[PDB]
């Protein structure tokens, strides 16, 4: 723990590195490139209470952001020429090799 | 509590609000259900909220042979000494094999075709049979590992299951990292940002973080502006496959059952490799079988997931568009002419300011996909700067890295080099006819298209143990 010579992964990805043997491992906490941001600096998201202002300026509803924004006609669909659907499709199967974000389940 | 069918804001529900005048949702009373992404020290007054993956960070096939021990255990097929992963017992796709059913208490894949049923599949990943696209891709890589294991067996009679299922995972494991790293990626950052963040491999770095970074999670969501509104499936030929060869995407969410009984994954695969991409345009963003009716059959409201994206983004914390910009060493844009500069969209600038107020304030999301995109690339500036960041951490802090000393001998690697995704495509089903490569550039029949009888198959001489 960890053994001196290996062959093979570990399943949950300890001992990839020898060093830090939880690093990229399963079940652990998500590496920050940045300090989190929050609205009581801690714990809570923005959009949380009503009335408090992100920055000096009030938090968008993010349905709203989506309304105004993202949002267009389908059949107005621009074709991609250089990538197939297949491109799209790889993508989530990578995604999820690399990462799950997990919930609480009800209650 | 629960957040699935309630509108009150208190933990862990953190539900999305409805603005008047909402194309869809009439009620303002009415929410889209969000649970909050569990914190890795629960309810502590110290430590600053942070999220927890569940999975390898590694490019390991994971999503295929697990990242737990007990979940890893119950997938292999534990009868016979071939190393074999299990397979579906009740179904098989024209004799070839299929992912073993899950036993869940409150399961998804039933509520979508109510007579059919078919509950849903058992793999590494848990999300395996959210489409029907992605089971195809799941599926095939089964069979792999154990087309693998059955020629090692060939070679090597003396080795038993533990090691069979050992050796082909490390192949299986690699072929993802090969079709990743040379097919996939420059053609998401593009040439440029290809040579900035991923140049050429050395050797393992020890001291290079190889976890997933928080903002990748939301980041690495580019994808879902890919998203075509319809499954699209032909036949042998690559004719539009009857009665339903164009399927609304709200209809095929958990939709099990269509890939047991309505044909296979041969008629998805060849829809996939033949069906354009949608183009991620400025005004053209994301679809509205995502963005109004998605899980519509599984929910009791159809979800709106770019907005579950924005939303998924302030539920972890993570900084707005400037800041992550600065990250980069990317200008950031104070007013709405700046914006428009960096956008080649004053028109998008001006919808975003009416919005945000101000550049530091736009999700990662919404202006990481706002970006106009790189030459022959698929993501603007900022999301190549993420996703290159994180994709070379991933590689050089992998001490199982396919090129890495020790790893592979010289002639498995010089081997390994030539696998390809159309290969493993033919070599798992019945399929004769696949893409060139690029494979995800390769989208027009038949001009895109060749015979499997001109390429190779994996060569496994090298793996003799004499
Ligand atoms: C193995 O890899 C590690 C990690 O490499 C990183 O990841 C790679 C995938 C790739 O992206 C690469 O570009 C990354 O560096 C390598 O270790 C790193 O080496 C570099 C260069 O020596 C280090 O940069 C230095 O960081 C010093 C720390 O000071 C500060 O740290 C603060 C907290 O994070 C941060 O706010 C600051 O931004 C700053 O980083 C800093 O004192 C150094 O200053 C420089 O000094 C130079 C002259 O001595 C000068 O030319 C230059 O202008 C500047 O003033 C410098 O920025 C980095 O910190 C190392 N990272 C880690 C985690 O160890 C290692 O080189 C690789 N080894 C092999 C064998 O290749
Ligand atoms: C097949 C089409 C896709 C979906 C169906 C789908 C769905 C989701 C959902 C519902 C989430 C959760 C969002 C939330 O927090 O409420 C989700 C998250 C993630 N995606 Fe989505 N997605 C489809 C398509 C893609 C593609 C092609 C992606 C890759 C480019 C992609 C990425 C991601 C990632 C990385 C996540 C977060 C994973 C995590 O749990 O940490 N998606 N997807
Ligand atoms: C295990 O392999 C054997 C022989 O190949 C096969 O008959 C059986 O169906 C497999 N078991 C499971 C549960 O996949
Ligand atoms: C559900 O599946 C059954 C097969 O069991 C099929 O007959 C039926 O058409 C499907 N329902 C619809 C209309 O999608
Ligand atoms: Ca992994
Ligand atoms: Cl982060």
């Amino acid at each position: 723990t960890c053994p001196e010579q290996d062959k093979y992964r570990t399943i949950t990805g300890m001992c990839n590195n020898r060093r830090s043997p939880t690093l990229g491992a399963s079940n652990r906490a998500f590496v920050r490139w940045l300090p989190a941001e929050y609205e009581d600096g801690f714990s809570l998201p923005y959009g949380w209470t009503p009335g408090v202002k992100r920055n000096g300026f009030p938090v968008a509803l993010a349905r709203a952001v989506s309304n105004e924004i993202v949002r267009f006609p389908t059949d107005q669909l621009t074709p991609d020429q250089e990538r197939s659907l297949m491109f799209m499709q790889w993508g989530q199967l990578l995604d999820h090799d690399l990462d799950f974000t997990p919930e609480p389940a009800a209650r | 509590v629960n957040c699935e069918t309630s509108c009150v804001q208190q933990p862990p529900c953190f539900p999305l609000k409805i603005p008047p005048n909402d194309p869809r949702i009439k009620n303002q009373a009415d929410c889209i259900p969000f649970f909050r992404s569990c914190p890795a020290c629960p309810g502590s007054n110290i430590t600053i909220r942070n999220q927890i993956n569940a999975l390898t960070s590694f490019v390991d096939a994971s999503m295929v042979y697990g990242s737990e021990e007990p979940l890893a255990r119950n997938l292999r097929n534990m009868s016979n000494q071939l190393g074999l992963l299990a397979v579906n017992q009740r179904f098989q796709d024209n004799g070839r094999a299929l992912l073993p059913f899950d036993n869940l208490h409150d399961d998804p894949c039933l509520l979508t075709n109510r007579s059919a049923r078919i509950p849903c599949f058992l793999a590494g990943d848990t999300r395996s049979s959210e489409m029907p696209e992605l089971t195809s891709m799941h599926t095939l890589l089964l069979r792999e590992h154990n087309r693998l294991a059955t020629e090692l067996k060939s070679l090597n009679p003396r080795w038993d299951g533990e090691r069979l299922y050992q050796e082909a995972r490390k192949i299986v494991g690699a072929m993802v990292q090969i079709i990743t790293y040379r097919d996939y990626l420059p053609l998401v950052l593009g040439p440029t940002a290809m040579r900035k963040y991923l140049p050429t491999y050395r050797s393992y770095n020890d001291s290079v973080d190889p976890r997933i970074a928080n903002v990748f999670t939301n980041a690495f969501r580019y994808g879902h502006t890919l998203i075509q509104p319809f499954m699209f499936r032909l036949d042998n030929r690559y004719q539009p496959m009857e009665p339903n060869p164009r399927v609304p995407l709200s209809r095929v969410f958990f939709a099990s059952w269509r890939v047991v009984l309505e044909g296979g994954i041969d008629p998805i695969l060849r829809g996939l490799m033949a069906t354009p991409a949608k183009l991620n345009r400025q005004n053209q963003i994301a679809v509205d079988e995502i963005r109004e009716r998605l899980f519509e059959q599984v929910m009791r409201i159809g979800l709106d997931l770019p907005a579950l994206n924005m939303q998924r983004s302030r539920d972890h914390g993570l900084p707005g568009y400037n800041a992550w910009r600065r990250f980069c060493g990317l200008p950031q844009p104070e007013t709405v002419g700046q914006l428009g500069t960096v956008l080649r969209n004053l028109k998008l600038a001006r919808k975003l300011m009416e919005q945000y107020g101000t550049p530091n304030n736009i999700d990662i999301w919404m202006g990481g996909v706002s970006e106009p995109l790189k030459r022959k690339g698929r993501v603007g500036p900022l999301l190549a700067c993420i996703i290159g960041t994180q994709f070379r951490k991933l590689r050089d802090g992998d001490r199982f890295w396919w090129e890495n000393e020790g790893v592979f001998s010289m002639q498995q690697r010089q081997a390994l080099a030539q696998i390809s995704l159309p290969r493993i495509i033919c070599d798992n089903t019945g399929i004769t006819t696949v893409s060139k490569n690029n494979i995800f550039m390769s989208n027009s029949y038949p001009r895109d298209f060749v015979n499997c009888s001109t390429l190779p198959a994996l060569n496994l001489a090298s793996w003799r143990e004499a």
